[PDB]
């Protein structure tokens, strides 16, 4: 729960957008478990911008995720139950940075993870 | 400095049996004399007599041409406005602060003011259209201060709904352009003095508001040169038709006393409200959020430099707070914040000019509701608390301000919009998985009376801490 | 010190007089130093006065009791 | 005093005796300062005042010392 604080952290203190990851990998051994991945910062940054897109937070997460896990980002977008919120203005910007998913690939998951990938699509 | 360098050689030059002969042979046998004789009688000593002297003296330096009428004092007539002793009209009343200015030793002060109010009828016109001009600017000010009266009529309230909604104009007599009106911006700032009373001299010279004027424009426009607005509504300001009207390189302008952050939109409002070209020539409309910053600097005018860059942070009530402005970002249409800053506007019609007049109020006092977290508080090394909200805008007139909640683990966002001119609607988007900051009663009494952004943020956590 | 006082002054009026006599041979700071000085030299005129008036009042006081006291005692 | 005399001459010669009078006024003023007591420095003169205020009142209250409570009777 301490990955919550610390990206709040990385709010109040705003980062050079590349440091960014030197700061989330410093937390931890980086490597040793990723279940515990971004499957809620975009959730959480997103809900508590509310009626905003809380921008200098999305193109983070993009940089990350030009090199990250893929599988996380579509079953949170999937599981996001926007519909109840129906602000019109979050949907816009998750859609126009999940375009890239559908534009770049959708990357493997080198194991029977992949198939589950499947899933999320 | 090398004053006493001077001083010595011309001690040395004039040495009195020299110096009083010479004198006295210069004189048995432009104007630089005569400024440094004034200049010097200005701060020596004058009687009724040398009084009249020297203010007649001063006038001559300023171009203004009035003989002394009588010792005590003496009418003061110039090309455009003669006043009594007590040109295109009398003097109006005896105004006594003017009267007690020239009078007193700071005569510099009523000079300035006397200037001012004659360069007004100082227009293009060459002795024909200048009187057609200040016939059409007496029978706007008229119009404005029946409208003013009907709005008394139908509430006459305090001059706290006077700064809420009415005229735009000072609470100070008929005297050229400043007439008798409603205050036109609400200032928080100006509520208290370390307070308010709809006294006969109220505090005028507060409020963010400034009185109308006649500028001169480059397209004539078809300013009216009767009184057109007559007859207006009970509840609202009507009015009726010409005939007629003069085609002037002038308008009837509403030059506020600052510019304050308008978006694009306002000046849509504007430009449709009022017809004529809200920017005169090509404006370089650039970031609203720039704009706003600029606004937010300026709104401390001193010499002492801050250059915040988007990062404020100062002493709350029981804590200590930061504010993030994070300009430069895009509005949620999908495209960047770009707005200006609206200094003056020609009404062209004194009939309407009051609604415009009305949301250009609405729109500046949220922009100060927004900046009233901007200060030049150098609160830094502040390693415990500091609370740094992000406040940014959001919707069109919209700022969304998000802060740590304390009492919950995730953030907690704040969206206040100028829903009135005096109620702002506010929404405090929380968590589902978090506790209850605080109710929407709160936030909207803190919002509506107070209407601080940095104390809307320490009230905020106040009610977290307590609730 | 009537020295330094009638010394101001008599500055003050020569400052006065060059300037006069430049005005009067043409058709500034000199103007400014020569009022400033006249203004300085009222000051402590007035000043100076004020303390004279005072020191006499108090000396003519203090002589008189100086007087009594000392002639009482002795 | 001197202004409204600048201003005469200034209108006289547009196309007095102020340096006497200053004199004169100079004079009468170092007169009447020395006969009342300005004729040295403002606070020597205020420090010698005062020195001889303090004489004064310890030689009236020796006096009065020295008088009141008689020791013989």
């Amino acid at each position: 729960v301490n990955l919550k604080q610390a990206i709040l952290q990385a709010w109040k203190e705003r980062w050079s957008d590349y440091q960014w990851a030197i700061n989330m990998k410093k937390f931890f051994p980086k490597g040793a478990t990723w279940d515990i991945l971004n499957l809620a910062e975009a959730l959480l940054e997103q809900a508590m911008i509310g009626p905003s897109p809380n921008p200098l937070i999305l193109s983070y997460l993009k940089y990350a995720i030009s090199s990250q896990m893929v599988s996380c980002s579509s079953v949170l977008t999937a599981i996001s139950k926007f519909d109840d919120f129906s602000r019109d203005l979050c949907v816009q910007a998750l859609l126009d940075i999940m375009d890239m998913f559908c534009d770049r690939l959708s990357c493997h998951g080198k194991a029977e993870e992949c198939i589950g990938l499947c899933r999320a699509l | 400095l090398s004053k006493m360098s001077s001083l010595l050689e011309r001690l040395h030059a004039k040495f009195w049996s020299e110096t009083i002969k010479l004198v006295r042979q210069v004189m048995e046998k432009q104007h630089l004399v005569s400024c440094l004789e004034t200049l010097q009688k200005a701060l020596k000593v004058t009687s009724l007599p040398a009084m009249t002297d020297r203010l007649e003296s001063i006038a001559r330096q300023n171009g203004l041409g009035s003989h002394l009428s009588a010792s005590g004092t003496e009418c003061y007539i110039t090309s455009d406005m003669f006043y009594v002793e007590v040109h295109h009209g009398e003097n109006p009343v005896s105004c006594p602060e003017l009267v007690q200015q020239l009078r007193e030793k700071n005569f510099e002060e009523f000079s300035k003011h006397l200037k001012g109010l004659v360069n007004l009828y100082n227009l293009p016109g060459d002795n024909k259209l200048k009187t057609k001009m200040y016939l059409a600017l007496q029978s706007l000010e008229q119009d404005l201060s029946k409208m003013a009266i009907m709005y008394w009529k139908a509430t006459n309230a305090a001059p706290l709904d006077k700064i809420l909604h009415g005229s735009v104009g000072y609470l100070t007599p008929r005297s050229g352009g400043h007439l008798m009106n409603m205050k036109y911006y609400a200032s928080p700032s100006d509520l208290l003095d370390d307070i308010i009373l709809h006294e006969k001299n109220v505090p005028r010279s507060l409020g963010m508001n400034a009185s109308v004027t006649i500028e001169g424009t480059s397209a004539m426009y078809k300013l009216p040169i009767a009184p057109l607005i007559m007859g207006s509504h009970p509840a609202d300001n009507k009015w009726t038709p010409s005939f007629n009207s003069v085609d002037l390189p002038a308008c009837f302008f509403l030059k506020f006393p600052q510019p304050i952050p308008v978006s694009k939109a306002f000046v849509q409002k504007l430009q449709n409200c009022t017809g004529i070209p809200l920017f005169e020539t090509p404006p370089t409309y650039l970031p609203l959020y720039e704009l706003i910053t600029q606004f937010e600097l300026s709104k401390d005018p001193d010499p002492l430099p801050l250059n915040h860059n988007m990062r404020f942070y100062a002493a709350l009530p029981g804590q200590q707070h930061c504010y993030f402005l994070n300009k430069d970002a895009p509005l949620p249409d999908g495209q960047s914040l770009q707005g200006t800053l609206v200094s003056k506007i020609t009404f062209q019609h004194p009939g309407r000019v009051p609604l415009i007049l009305n949301m250009i109020r609405h729109q500046v006092a949220y922009n100060t509701l927004i900046g009233s977290c901007v200060k030049r508080t150098i609160l830094k090394e502040d390693s415990p608390g500091l609370l740094q909200f992000e406040v940014c805008p959001l919707s069109e007139s919209r700022f969304s301000v998000s802060f740590q909640h304390p009492v919950n683990d995730s953030l907690v966002c704040v969206v206040m919009d100028v829903q009135d001119s005096t109620h702002v609607s506010c929404k405090l988007y929380k968590g589902l998985s978090d506790a209850l900051i605080c109710t929407d009663d709160f936030i909207a009494k803190v919002v509506q009376r107070c209407m601080s952004i940095p104390v809307t943020m320490r009230a905020i956590r106040r009610k977290a801490e307590t609730i | 010190t009537r020295e330094r006082l009638l010394s101001a002054l008599e500055d003050l009026e020569v400052l006065s007089r060059e300037l006069i006599e430049m005005l009067a041979i043409s058709r500034e700071n000199q103007v400014l130093e020569l009022l400033i000085h006249r203004d300085g030299d009222f000051q402590e005129l007035m000043k100076l006065a004020l303390n004279q008036g005072k020191v006499h009042h108090e000396m003519q006081a203090l002589e008189k009791e100086v007087e009594k006291r000392d002639s009482d005692i002795q | 005093f001197l202004p409204l005399v600048h201003n005469v001459i200034k209108c006289m010669d547009k196309d007095q005796d102020l340096n006497a009078l200053k004199t004169k006024f100079q004079e009468l003023r170092k007169l009447i300062g020395t006969m009342p007591g300005i004729h040295v420095s403002p606070e020597q003169q205020q420090q010698q005042l005062h020195s001889l205020r303090e004489q004064v009142r310890t030689k009236n209250e020796l006096l009065q010392k020295y008088k009141s409570l008689c020791m013989f009777e």
